[PDB]
RNA sequence: UAAUUGCGAUAACGAACGAGACCUUAACCUACUAAAUAGUGGUGCUAGCAUUUGCUGGUUAUCCACUUCUUAGAGGGACUAUCGGUUUCAAGCCGAUGGAAGUUUGAGGCAAUAACAGGUCUGUGAUGCCCUUAGACGUUCUGGGCCGCACGCGCGCUACACUGACGGAGCCAGCGAGUCUAACCUUGGCCGAGAGGUCUUGGUAAUCUUGUGAAACUCCGUCGUGCUGGGGAUAGAGCAUUGUAAUUAUUGCUCUUCAACGAGGAAUUCCUAGUAAGCGCAAGUCAUCAGCUUGCGUUGAUUACGUCCCUGCCCUUUGUACACACC
């Protein structure tokens, strides 16, 4: 399937909890923000990352999410 | 100027020059293919859009890689994607679309190669996913 | 020979014991303003046309 | 002068690297002339084995390798512009073998 | 007080064991199929895929 | 019409193709319609193609297989009995002299004629073992029909002196008038037989 | 050998008077129309090909194509 | 007008290259004819007898003129197919290496083809000349 | 091909060599049923009469049958190659021969009753029988009757 | 959800191992880098064909330029992207567009706490105990046996044929391996029908076999529906190769009799896309020998996208006089 782990959504939550003003709800602004305030150590870590806080920030303006 | 074109493991190189519509393949002319069954499939990216349409350009094909079917394939892919760029690059990217809309809208892998790549065999069976007959008793 | 075929509107679920059935909420065609329930074998979606000789035959679920 | 190829195998990626990258501008830093380092293709040494000690279980087979990897660097030189800078390619695990 | 053993497998033996069968005569290992599997990666045999 | 020729020597009578309205390299391709309505998107003609070996993706999802050229799907269908697997040339060579004698007896537009014997052996009613008289799917016809067609042509031509294009020719022709003294249509009027005893 | 073996010359015009009730032409619709055996058929067609009624629909081999002429 | 051993692909050629040979009368022929099967991997020798040889000669002269030089074991692996060899499973078979190399040597003493500075035979200039012949006859007799 | 028509000179199952032959089919292979004869040698004896082998044995001579028969029964004089031959080197002469008869047989048995008179182990697995080529007996050809 | 994957409900909150992530490989990149150990064009060297100069061409020390194909390093790229429908409120799922790739992107490697009296002392100069140890159960030599045949079972190869057999003809891969104390991979000639012999040559290797000119397959002909020209079991005779040594035929080759088999009962195995199946090739076992296995590519379907009717397994509940735990 394409259900993603807890290292992927708690990261994605802890980078929007400190970085809402900051990247967009592009995935392609979303990782190369992720590249320079994130310590991820595999491109596909940080691809699953960005995208995981592109559908967070993609869904936040529909209201608020829990946690 | 210089394309590719592959189905499985063949490799067919398309060299389009300005010319007088000398299309090869081997050496021999496109009409000597000799799948026999398969002759139309080299004719696709040329009937599709005009039927003659080109007395300007020459493709010079060579396919090494693959078998009959795959390197057959692999040319008529080739020589479409060599007019795709001659037109993309020395005539205009209007036509090049133009003629790229016919092509997708007829799309068998002329121009992009198709990704299904022979998938490694694991032991305990013949094929990929096909195991040896078990027997309980 | 009477005359009659409909078209699958909604599809309900899985029906039978190995899981081959499938109910169709069907439309009729003629007598548009009619939705019958049935089973059918093959692989279904909506917007599908479908051929049934008996018209008034509630097709119910396989145990 | 004389006209010489070296020969980088190895199974270690990055000290066949450190050394074909420092070969490269140890030739610069001479302002030498030479055919950019070629990558002949991996030799992937896939061998088959049986990962039970016996002949009891299910059939499991289990495949090692051994990658081993090889460039090579032509150039010309004087004798101590290559004594000394076929002495500088000593990283354990990259083998050179340099022919004239 | 021997034959000749200079052929089959009688005339080979693994290099740590000498034990005539599985011997994995590949490469110039010339040892057995299990010390093989045993002291594989200190050859530089690994396994990856 | 439109006599075009350029420096590779071919005869115009492919030249001649699209410039008019479209056709096979043989047969004309318009004049096809479905003698039903349920059995379309399943039948999968315009688009129209030149020959029957689009070697493209039809199974990766669930109902892509309905978008292949019905004329492919009988050859894919004839790709079978374990001893012609593979050998998809001879197929599509099998389904070229059928097709011709399908023009040359009863000529009806070759491919109408296939695919009204399709439409008209696509079994309306089935059993399921549960025997409960369940209905069928239109893509079930469909594929079901062609598996009908081409193993009576298969159990046709085994073992007797018409080779298997003609097996298959005949069988076709005789599912597309309708008559029950073929395989295919006997096997659809054997399935549909327990459609009353068993509602 | 059980029929038409090498001859089928005592009703020898029945390889004139054929074309009417059948359209197509074939080695088998030949051993099928109760007349010829296909032990002579290969060559014996040809004949007819070469001069006759029937017209060529492709350059098939292992298997036949004829028309009757318009 | 620009006519060479490309523009007749496969069989037409022959059909014109094996009358050819019939036509020069030299047959070439070292008796084997309607010994040989002219491949050990083979069950039966070929059907006709008269134009074995000649087809041979053909396929071997046009082979060697679309390539480089080539070489008897060569034309041994190109010629010879698979094997019923009983129970067991089929196997590629080499052909039989005396036919491929009389014919060669009846290309040398034809002269269609010669020797090679680095091994095996290349195709000879009359010999060039004349698969061009037969080509050109091909393509203006039945296209 | 031609006029076949042939009223009264057609040929049906006919006498030849000790053995009937099927004159409805094509020489070579018709000429096989003969026991020693097989595909390759009738070809290459039919091709060596030079007869038309594209003909069946109801019309093709009523000589080059005996023709051909004599080239079988001297098959090393009339320039066949000896490995050609199924019995060479008999076993007490050096010739080289062809068995064409009710006599294969007779030279089979002779060599096994022979080999049963050496006690030899060959000779011994034909009485008994058994295979004799090295064969597994543990499960193939178990009923045999 | 493939998943204790996540949402979510919630005396739990926050986590850790496992799963995932990770690594290897297979897909793409007219982007960087560098390549007569890879390839491509243009100048001469050029033989044909045509001759307004063009088709195919060879030019392995013959000229320059280049990196599209090939190769391999660093990177890029996918994260189900976007848009709709369904989502209880989400996790997600389903379509379409685009994309090289949308099913964990495909296939693997790695695989927690653990349980088996599962197998292995016949792998080990791993080893407890017992036994044997000078007529040895140690080692070595000859010979035979493991292969032996009233029969039963399993994994398989070849078939029952015309979608086929047989002949010429087309000439289409990838994974690899291959010798300096030396006989390994063998190119090219001559002989033989063939296996094979022979005089050489290249290769310690992207360099030579090898472009593995594989097979199935494709073209045209012979066969005509026959227990047949399908099938090659069985056996006879002869020639070589491997080996000190082919008898109980190692194998190959030539000729010859040409068995069952008319598609398979009850049952039963494997499998969802480059996958099943058909096809052969390489490697391992090797002095020789595949019908075996490990990988590889050529051709490429049918049906399904669901379920708990069967089997297996997991979790939960439940009973226990068990706790060495149902032996
Ligand atoms: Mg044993
Ligand atoms: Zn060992």
């Amino acid at each position: 399937g394409r259900v993603r782990t807890k290292t992927v959504k708690r990261a994605s939550k802890a980078l929007i909890e400190r970085y809402y003003p900051k990247l967009t709800l592009d995935f392609q602004t979303n990782k190369r923000l992720c590249d320079e305030i994130a310590t991820i150590q595999s491109k596909r870590l940080r691809n699953k990352i960005a995208g995981y806080t592109t559908h967070l920030m993609k869904r936040i303006q529909k209201g608020p999410v829990r946690g | 100027v210089q394309t590719f074109g592959k189905k499985k493991s063949a490799t067919a190189v398309a060299h389009v020059k300005a010319g007088k519509g000398l299309i090869k393949v081997n050496g021999s002319p496109i009409t000597l293919v000799e799948p026999e069954i398969l002759r139309f499939k080299v004719y696709e990216p040329l009937l599709l859009v005009g039927l003659d349409k080109f007395s300007n350009i020459d493709i010079r094909v060579r396919v090494t890689g693959g078998g009959h079917v795959s390197q057959v394939y692999a040319i008529r892919q080739a020589i479409a994607k060599g007019l795709v760029a001659y037109h993309q690059k020395y005539v205009d990217e209007q036509s090049k679309n133009e003629l790229k809309k016919a092509f997708t809208s007829y799309d068998r892998t002329l121009l992009i190669a198709d990704s299904r790549r022979p998938e490694p065999k694991k032991f305990g069976g013949k094929g990929a996913r096909s195991r040896f007959q078990k027997s309980y008793r | 020979t009477p005359v009659t075929l409909a078209k699958v509107i909604k599809v309900l679920g899985r029906t039978g014991s190995r899981g081959g059935v499938t109910q169709v909420r069907v439309e009729f065609l003629e007598d548009t303003s009619r939705t019958i329930v049935r089973n059918v074998k093959g692989p279904v979606r909506e917007n599908d046309i479908l051929v049934l000789m008996e018209s008034e035959r509630e097709a119910r679920r396989l145990r | 002068i004389i006209k010489i190829r070296i020969t980088l195998t190895s199974t270690k990626v990055k000290q066949l690297e450190n050394v074909s990258s420092n070969i490269v501008k140890n030739a610069e830093q001479h302002n030498l002339v030479k055919k950019g380092p070629v990558r002949l293709p991996t030799k992937v040494l896939k061998i088959s084995t049986r990962k039970t000690p016996n002949g009891e279980g299910s059939k499991t087979w289990e495949t090692y390798e051994m990658r081993i990897h090889k460039r090579y660097i032509d150039l010309e030189a004087p004798v101590q512009i290559v004594k000394r800078i076929t002495q500088i390619t000593i990283e354990p695990g990259v083998d050179v073998e340099v022919v004239v | 007080f021997s034959h000749p053993r200079r052929y089959g497998k009688g005339s080979r033996q693994c290099r740590v064991c000498s034990s005539h069968t599985g011997l994995i005569r590949k490469y110039g290992l010339n040892i057995c199929r299990q010390c093989f599997r045993e002291k594989a990666n200190d050859i530089g045999f690994n396994k990856f895929r | 019409f439109t006599p075009v020729v350029l420096a590779t020597p071919i005869p115009e009578e492919v030249q001649q193709a699209q410039t008019e309205i479209k056709l096979f390299n043989k047969w004309s391709f318009e004049e096809v319609e479905v003698k039903d309505a349920s059995l379309v998107d399943y039948v999968q003609v315009r688009q129209p193609i030149f020959v029957a070996h689009t070697a493209g993706r039809y199974a990766n999802k669930r109902f892509r297989k309905a978008q292949c050229p019905i004329i492919e799907r009988l050859t894919n269908s004839l790709m079978m009995n374990g001893r012609n697997n593979g050998k998809k040339l001879k197929a599509v060579r099998i389904i070229k002299h059928t097709l011709d004698i399908i023009n040359v007896l009863t000529d009806q537009n070759p491919i109408q004629v296939v695919v009204d014997a399709i439409t008209n052996t696509g079994p309306r009613e089935d059993t399921t073992r549960v025997r409960q008289a369940v209905d069928v799917s239109p893509l079930r016809r469909v594929n079901q029909a062609i598996a009908l067609l081409t193993i009576g042509a298969r159990e046709a031509a085994f073992r007797n002196i018409k080779t298997i294009a003609e097996t298959l020719a005949e069988e076709l022709i005789n599912a597309a008038k309708g008559s029950s003294t073929s395989y295919a249509i006997k096997k659809k009027d054997e399935l549909e037989r327990v459609a009353k005893s068993n509602r | 050998a059980q029929h038409a073996v090498i001859l089928d010359q005592e009703k020898y015009d029945r390889i004139l008077k054929e074309v009417p009730t059948y359209r197509y032409v074939s080695v088998s619709v030949l051993v099928d129309r109760l007349k010829i055996g296909g032990s002579l058929a290969r060559i014996a067609l040809r004949h007819l090909e070469k001069e006759g009624i029937i017209k060529p629909i492709s350059k098939h081999s292992k298997q036949a194509i004829y028309t009757r002429a318009t | 007008p620009g006519v060479s051993v490309r523009d007749v692909a496969a069989q037409d050629f022959i059909n014109a290259y094996a009358s050819f040979l019939q036509r020069q009368g030299k047959l070439e022929v070292p008796g084997y004819v309607d010994i040989v099967k002219t491949s050990s991997g083979n069950e039966m020798p070929p059907q006709d007898a008269e134009g074995w040889f000649y087809k041979r000669a053909a396929s071997v002269a046009r082979h060697i003129y679309m390539r480089k030089q080539v070489g008897v074991g060569k034309l041994n692996k190109l010629y010879g197919g698979a094997k019923s060899r009983g129970v067991r499973p089929y196997k590629h078979i080499d052909a039989s290496g005396s036919i491929n190399r009389k014919v060669l040597q009846a290309l040398e003493k034809i002269g269609i083809v010669e020797i090679s500075p680095k091994g095996g035979r290349r195709i000879s200039e009359n010999g060039q000349r004349d698969l061009d012949r037969i080509a050109a006859q091909t393509l203006e007799e039945d296209e | 091909s031609l006029v076949v028509q042939e009223q009264g000179s057609f040929q049906h199952i006919l006498r030849l060599l000790n053995t009937n032959v099927d004159g409805n089919i094509k020489i070579v292979y018709a000429l096989t049923t003969i026991k020693g004869v097989g595909r390759r040698y009738s070809n290459l004896v039919c091709k060596k009469a030079d007869v038309d082998l594209h003909k069946r044995a109801g019309e093709l001579t009523q000589e080059e049958l005996e023709r051909i028969v004599q080239i079988m029964q001297n098959p090393t004089h009339y320039k066949i190659p000896a490995w050609f031959l199924n019995r060479q080197n008999d076993i007490t002469d050096g010739k080289d021969y062809h068995t064409l008869a009710n006599n294969v047989e007779s030279k089979l048995r002779d060599d096994l009753e022979r080999l049963k008179k050496i006690r030899a182990h060959r000779g011994i697995r034909h009485f008994w029988g058994l295979r004799v080529r090295g064969q597994h007996t543990k499960t193939t050809g178990r009923r045999r009757a």
